[PDB]
């Protein structure tokens, strides 16, 4: 959840 | 060479073929022509054998298998006394039941149906001539298809008629016949089979028999060329309801030709003329009139513009030369405007009130005429 | 989408997570009537596995549908396929072809000339004892008589064989009869 | 309306809704003209990490040139159908015109004469  | 007989040896060579590759249905076919020499051979010896080294090829996935097993169903039948015939054959043609076909190749399903059908009516209920069929036994070849067969559906079910003759066999012709294949293809004479099962089973005259056949015939296609009532509309007009036969002339009317023909144009015509009156054919008139094609709007309102013209007044059949102005393009013709003219002259008109009708018919003609 | 899991889960091979998740997912969706939701799935699964229980289920909880049986033509091609199927032939399947659709559709005409009365007594032909027969023609009997001269004469002729087939269904010329001469004292001109 | 199921037949489409349906139409007889493939073998390139939908890399290696041309021959594919809308389809009859407007101005004029 913190790169896509 | 040497066929019948030579040393009475070479016959083997005649059955030796090996090599084997890629084939379908030429190593059954020709193991059983070389059961048929085993036949000339002595005929059990050697052929039994035969029939079993031959019997299983693979698993299933052919239809060679199955054609040389009735192949030797038929050497049975040749065979005279049906008591090892009927044995042998009860269970070569059991086998089969557990399983059929489709396991590997390049037929996509099994397709049952011809082979397993074909061994099950070989076995019991060949509709000809061979009996020792049990009341279960139709039973056994539906199962045997599985799902649905209808090349033989009309001799099915006359097997099952001839077992039973009851309504249970009609409907589950219906239902074998609706769900063989799409279309009035099996359902039409699912429709015939509906008509004489209803007629000889469900009773005469019976609303059930007019609900299911107006019910499994509803929307339709128009069949071979088109029928959407003379079975329905005539055996309700042969029912002795004298009301309902007048609606189902009507909703008969509605899908009578899709086709645009005249026949069922006629018909209708015909069914008004029969029954009811004048103001029926009235109806009959505007209703053709309403639906037109090419001819078919000039003709019937030709014949019902002369028909209410030497009965009613002459206003039907002004106002009926007028809406023959709109319609009917003007190709020849001519005999219609002199007709119409004629017609009118005898109405009383003569000299006045025939000026504008010759007038107004010559200049509508002129008009389109164009230049 | 039940359709659609239910045909992807047919394809599956499979089949008991289908029908279980085909009873959980119908009776969750279920808020007025089932129509073409649970019943095609019913007749899916009940035609594909060949079983006349889950066949009677669902012809009992259509039954128990409400705002006019849901959807007519629907339920009445899908009890009829059921039947048809399963036993269908005379007795039950006859009786129930004549009822149903058919007698709630010839139970309910909206009256209005005589061929609706005409059709409720065909169907009233065989439905219960005496006590129908005369509702029905004391029903039809005022129902339509549209006017004084031409008509309601052939209606008032409906209504002496109406009177006169039920009176003499279960009797010979009974009390009955003698009022039908009542009724056909000619009200009317 | 219809959901989904397995089949493949014609159709009719063609219609009004254009951008989403041509889209959908697109896709699916792209799909359906193109079966599947080698990846039992990328069934070997599968290993532990395939599910999981969220990504831990999104990247990778790709492929090779082979899935870069056989990514290239679905575009020439689609420029080809593309290339495809209608035809000339003329003649020399009534009266003449001017360029393009004219004639849209009379397709346009031929719509509202017929109504």
């Amino acid at each position: 959840k913190i790169k896509y | 060479q040497g066929r019948p007989r030579e040393i009475i040896n070479t016959y083997t060579e005649a059955v030796q073929t090996v090599d084997p590759f890629k084939a379908t249905g030429k190593p059954h076919t020709l193991w059983v022509a070389f059961a048929k020499f085993y036949e000339d051979n002595g005929q059990l010896d050697d052929a039994r054998v035969i029939l079993e080294k031959a019997t299983k090829v693979n698993f299933k996935q052919v239809d060679d298998l199955a054609s040389v097993w009735c192949q030797c169903g038929e050497l049975e039948l040749r065979h005279e006394n049906y008591d090892e015939a009927l044995r042998l054959l009860r269970k070569a043609t059991a086998l089969p039941a557990r399983r059929a076909e489709y396991f590997d190749g390049s037929e996509p399903v099994q397709n049952r149906v011809y082979k397993s059908l074909k061994v099950w009516s070989m076995l019991a209920d060949l509709e000809e001539s061979l009996g020792t069929f049990q009341s279960t036994k139709a039973v056994y070849d539906r199962i045997l298809d599985l799902r649905i067969a209808t090349p033989q559906i009309v001799i099915n079910y006359a097997m099952f008629l001839e077992e039973h003759k009851y309504f249970e066999e009609s409907f589950k012709a219906y239902e074998r016949g609706i769900s063989l294949f799409k279309w009035p293809n099996v359902s039409d004479i699912w429709s015939t089979y509906l008509t004489k099962f209803i007629a000889r089973y469900g009773g005469r005259k019976l609303e059930r028999a007019r609900d299911l056949f107006e019910q499994a015939l509803d929307g339709c296609p128009p069949k071979y060329a088109k029928t959407l009532y003379l079975l329905y509309a005539q055996l309700e007009e042969e029912w002795g309801l004298a009301r309902h036969a007048m609606a189902v002339y009507e909703r008969a009317t509605r899908a009578v030709e899709p086709a645009q023909q005249y026949d069922m144009f006629n018909i209708y015509i015909k069914r008004a003329a029969e029954i009811y009156g004048v103001t029926h054919t009235r109806g009959i008139y505007q209703k053709a009139i309403e639906v037109l094609s090419d001819e078919h709007a000039r003709e019937m309102c030709l014949r019902f513009a002369d028909m209410e013209c030497k009965l009613g007044e002459i206003d039907r059949a002004r106002a009926i030369y007028s809406f023959c102005s709109q319609i009917c393009d003007p190709r020849t013709t001519g005999a219609f405007w002199q007709t119409w003219k004629d017609f009118e002259v005898r109405h009383g008109n003569e000299d006045t009130i025939k000026e504008m009708l010759r007038i107004r018919r010559s200049v509508q003609a002129t008009y389109n005429t164009q230049v | 989408n039940w359709i659609k899991y239910a045909r992807f889960e047919e394809k599956h091979a499979y089949f008991a997570h289908a029908r279980k998740v085909y009873e959980r997912a119908v009776e969750f969706f279920g808020d007025e009537h089932m129509d073409e939701h649970l019943y095609v799935a019913f007749a899916k699964f009940e035609e594909n596995q060949k079983e006349f229980e889950r066949v009677r289920v669902i012809y009992k909880y259509a039954l128990d549908r409400i705002s006019k049986q849901d959807a007519q033509e629907l339920f009445k091609n899908y009890t009829i396929f059921e039947k048809k199927f399963g036993d269908r032939r005379g007795i039950e399947d006859i009786i129930v072809s004549k009822r149903r659709f058919q007698y709630e559709e010839e139970v309910k005409a909206n009256p209005h000339n005589y061929d609706a009365w005409f059709d409720y007594l065909r169907l009233v032909e065989s439905d219960a004892e005496a006590e129908a027969v005369r509702e029905v023609y004391e029903r039809a009997i005022a129902n339509v008589p549209p006017i004084q001269e031409k008509r309601h004469w052939k209606r008032y002729i409906y209504l002496w064989i109406n009177y006169a087939l039920y009176e003499e269904l279960e009797a010979k010329d009974p009390e009955r009869t003698r009022q039908v001469y009542q009724a056909s004292l000619e009200l009317i001109p | 309306a219809a959901a989904q199921l397995r089949q493949y037949h014609r159709l009719t489409k063609q219609i009004k809704p254009d951008m989403e349906t041509y889209e959908r139409l697109r896709e699916k007889h792209g799909e359906e003209f193109f079966p599947t493939s080698n990846s039992l073998l990328h069934g070997t390139h599968v290993p532990s990490t395939e599910e999981i939908d969220r990504m831990v890399i999104d990247l990778e290696k790709q492929i090779e040139k082979r899935d870069k041309y056989s990514r290239r021959r679905p575009y020439n594919d689609d420029a080809d159908i593309d290339y495809i809308n209608e035809r000339n389809a003329k003649f020399n009859k009534k009266a003449e015109r001017f360029y393009g407007k004219y004639t849209a101005e009379i397709k346009q004029n031929l719509e509202r004469g017929t109504a």
